[PDB]
DNA sequence: AGCATTGCTACGTCT
């Protein structure tokens, strides 16, 4: 698995 | 090995490790304890002594311990083995004190 | 210099009058005092 | 068309949850079971901040109905020469309280009170070592006034700032080291940027021992190096019409450096 | 649950009578009584803290009916970079008073009403190396005007600080020294630690010289060490399943400082 | 003697 | 009371 600062930054924010 | 005398004796490595460097002069205390450079001591056979004149020998790469040596009937006699005073989980060598 | 160094051992405040009370005493003899004051002493026949 | 796209994110950066990243976070969760202050050190480019950043997320803020968010940890990077003021702005901001115009002592007041509430329980400064050194006092007080696990991130330029005073030395005094990686942890760790990061349309198979000097040579262990590389090799092959990086691209790239 | 109650219990706090507080203890009895100011002066970790905030609890306030407290011992830790307001604003609410906005002048004459009335002897002031060197002038009027034991508590960062002031240097002589400790009643305050402040259901066996010999190695003599050490081993080994602290876990976390 | 420091506030209290 | 022993400091003196 990956992930994208910005998918984080909506998922997690 | 043809020229040696006769074959010498191979000594046991401990005895030269009871060679080792000795301090004169000092006195034992009127108690179970002993002291050396600052250095605060245990015995566990002085206390049947007052307390006089001793010798005692160190390993200066392990000070952690000492021998202790009495002049009986003009000669040298072991006193007892001794420790520095609760010194047990750690050891230290005698430049580094 | 030598004596800033020094003196903040003992604590002491630095000031013209503390190094001035740590120089009045400087006569309390080792090689570097043996060369500056024969080193001093030639010289000073100038006039 | 296409190969905009493929430069869009080339160009970005992602996470790749490498096992440095996994041993962070089991010892980070040991630390915040404890309370535990402690502190994150290794070479730049070692993947700290990144490890840091990835354990913020999986532990985010939860909400709670008209309740402030409960937030188990903060993670925070000062701005340089950071003072207390700015310690407690970043703070309150991150737990989305304004701050208001005020002294220290209202900043202090008020960022306590919100570490409090919010549930705090660890909080971690990256480039730790960007604190004034009157600021640590402030830092201390947290981590002593309250259950708080305060994690120091940064180099070995961190422990010249910490060792000059006794007091923040000996409370953050255990550790982990991010090493660089080698062998086959390194290979493994290439395997996955071919085949997990870069994804690209034909294979390079950057299992090859021979090119893996290559990478070496540039790359010295640092994910921070190697997930660079790529990156520039790949955008390099995709403007060039390369549909794979070829050694000609790689050693052009590496020889960068 | 019975894990999650006994972490819980070991991630807070304790005190242990050690010889070092019973020693300070009767030494501030002396002060007190004599009305004497003094430092107390020791490495982090020592233990100086929890020695002085015991000594506080001991000496409770007594409460009579519609008076002020009568507060024999007040103690204050100062915020960082501490001014004069900071610092009557500091005793005023440790007496249970709320500060009015107003000048230096009225929160110092305030400060003053209430050290007296509340009948404070012995002023505390743990960290005093955060105090400004304009409001060790105030410490300094506080101990002199009225019949007030000021104690100074720190590190050697706090000799520092006054030294560079020949009045408060004279006024705070007389010190107490914190020591580290090794050897017997080191032996003895593992022993009490697994003793009283572990519980674990097991016996960990850590008065096993070897046990002492590698927590001396780690702990290295400041009870603030052996203390983190033990806990922070607690919570592993239970969470680990074990009934019990043994030196598969105890190495791990001493190696870990 | 156990001397608990939540017990410690108890007891100044 | 008395000193008496214990742990430093020369001032060489030698390799
Ligand atoms: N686990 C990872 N997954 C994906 N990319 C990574 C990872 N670790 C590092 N990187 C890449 O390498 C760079 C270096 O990582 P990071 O910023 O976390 O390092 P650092 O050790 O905190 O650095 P510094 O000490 O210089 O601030 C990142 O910006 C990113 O491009
Ligand atoms: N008497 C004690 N009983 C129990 N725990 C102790 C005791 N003394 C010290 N501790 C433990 O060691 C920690 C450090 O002690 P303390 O806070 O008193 O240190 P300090 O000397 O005031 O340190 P600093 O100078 O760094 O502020 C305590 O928080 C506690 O975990
Ligand atoms: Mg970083
Ligand atoms: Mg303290």
């Amino acid at each position: 698995e990956v992930w994208d600062y910005e998918q984080l930054r909506e998922e997690y924010g | 090995e043809a020229g040696l005398p006769t074959v010498p004796v191979p000594i046991p490595e401990r005895d030269l490790d009871i060679c080792l460097m000795k301090q004169s002069r000092r006195t034992v205390q009127r108690g179970g304890c002993l002291q050396f450079q600052n250095l605060m001591y245990r015995g566990e056979y002085l206390a049947g002594y007052a307390g006089e004149t001793v010798n005692l020998r160190f390993d200066p790469r392990d000070i952690t311990t000492i021998l202790v040596y009495r002049q009986e009937n003009n000669q040298e006699v072991f006193l007892t083995r001794a420790h520095a005073q609760g010194l047990e989980t750690e050891q230290l060598a005698l430049d580094e004190a | 210099e030598a004596a800033s160094r020094r003196l903040r051992t003992a604590g002491k405040t630095i000031s013209n009058q503390s190094l001035l009370q740590e120089v009045v005493d400087r006569d309390a003899k080792e090689r570097q005092k043996l060369e500056q004051t024969v080193l001093r002493s030639a010289a000073v026949d100038e006039s | 068309e296409w190969l905009q796209a493929e430069i869009a994110r080339l160009k970005g950066k992602s996470i790749v949850p490498l096992q440095q990243v996994k041993t962070l976070h089991d010892w980070l969760d040991g630390k915040r079971k404890a309370r535990k202050s402690c502190r994150v050190v290794g070479e730049s480019r070692t993947g700290k901040t990144v490890a840091c950043d990835a354990y913020r997320y999986r532990h985010k803020p939860q909400q709670e109905a008209g309740r402030p968010p409960t937030v188990p940890v903060v993670y925070i990077r000062p701005h340089q020469k950071c003072g207390p003021k700015d310690l407690f702005k970043k703070i309150t901001e991150y737990l989305k309280y304004r701050v208001t115009k005020g002294t220290v002592s209202d900043f202090r007041d008020r960022t306590i009170e919100v570490l409090k509430g919010c549930g705090v329980e660890m909080l971690i400064i990256d480039e730790a070592d960007r604190l004034k050194p009157e600021t640590f006092a402030d830092v201390r007080d947290i981590a002593e006034d309250l259950g708080i696990a305060v994690v120091l991130v940064g180099t070995d330029r961190l422990d010249a700032v910490i060792k000059r005073d006794e007091q923040v030395l000996e409370r953050f005094r255990a550790h982990l080291r991010f090493g660089k990686l080698s062998g086959e942890d390194f290979k493994n760790t290439v395997e996955m940027w071919e085949q997990m990061v870069l994804k690209l349309p034909v294979s390079s198979n950057l299992k090859s021992k021979e090119m893996l000097r290559i990478l070496t040579s540039a790359t010295e262990g640092y994910i921070g190096r190697l997930d660079e590389i790529l990156r520039e090799a790949a955008i390099r092959s995709l403007s060039r019409g390369l549909k794979k990086i070829d050694k000609a691209v790689l050693q052009e790239v590496a020889k960068e450096y």
